[PDB]
């Protein structure tokens, strides 16, 4: 279902210090969050609401087509009961990673926030909008 | 909640407000309780089936940016409308393609 998001635990998983079991560690890992419902964020405060990027999709995969609707088309279930079992896949997959992370090194210096997107940051801030009760 | 929508909400002639937006599942609450089973629900998605539902040619929209509702009545209990084949002996021999 719909799920809230305490505002509490979100500071040390977004943080980059070291964050305690209670054995105390650094954390490193890229966080990515999907649902086909919503969440709830109750908070204003610039501290949060400012590490937090907020996306929408807009395609729609189902087995019968309509057309003259570029927002849906045709599913194939395949991609996800097989395609992920083969090596070939994964090696291009990785390879696809490896070649856009050297992209981003050698554009932006290795920073993501100097990369440039008008549709990132509009969406997000539209979303901040919302989740204020 | 189609089957809460057709028992609790039929077309009205007119004489009819908004009923606002939190009726709809004010009643569908107790509604399920007493139909079904008991249990909580949380109000803000029970919404969106709302337009997923076939009040979405009815889900009209507020000045103050909410969502109201148009030709709705809200009825209770017994209110009226107030206007293939078979094998010889071998079914395992799996017949034909068509089976
Ligand atoms: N580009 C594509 N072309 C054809 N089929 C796709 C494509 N992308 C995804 N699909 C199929 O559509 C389905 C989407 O379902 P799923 O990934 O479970 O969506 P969700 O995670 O939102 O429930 C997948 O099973 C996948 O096989």
């Amino acid at each position: 279902k719909s799920e809230v998001l305490n505002t509490s635990r979100l500071k040390e998983m977004v943080n980059p210090g070291d964050v305690t079991a209670q054995e105390s560690f650094q954390m490193t890992a890229t966080m990515v969050a999907a649902s086909n419902y919503n969440f709830i964020i109750d908070t204003t405060d610039h501290g949060t609401w400012r590490r937090l990027r907020h996306y929408r999709s807009k395609v729609k995969f189902c087995h019968n087509p309509d057309p003259s609707n570029p927002y849906e088309k045709k599913e194939d279930p395949r991609f996800i009961h097989e395609y992920i079992m083969d090596p070939d896949c994964q090696n291009a997959f990785f390879s696809i990673l490896v070649y856009f992370w050297e992209k981003l090194q050698k554009e932006y210096n290795g920073q993501i926030k100097k990369v440039f997107c008008p549709t990132i940051e509009s969406e997000t801030e539209a979303y901040r909008k919302s989740q204020d009760t | 909640l189609h089957r809460f929508i057709t028992e609790r909400v039929v077309e009205s002639p007119s004489a009819e407000t908004v009923y606002n937006l939190s009726e709809v599942v004010t009643a569908y609450a107790e509604w399920y309780n007493t139909n079904i089973n008991v249990k909580r629900h949380i109000a803000l998605e029970l919404s969106q089936e709302l337009e997923n539902s076939v009040l979405e040619k009815y889900l009209q929209w507020s000045p103050n940016k909410t969502r109201i509702l148009k030709g709705c009545r809200i009825l209770h209990k017994f209110e009226t409308l107030q206007p293939i084949c078979e094998p010889k002996n071998k079914w395992w021999e799996w017949s034909p393609n068509p089976s």
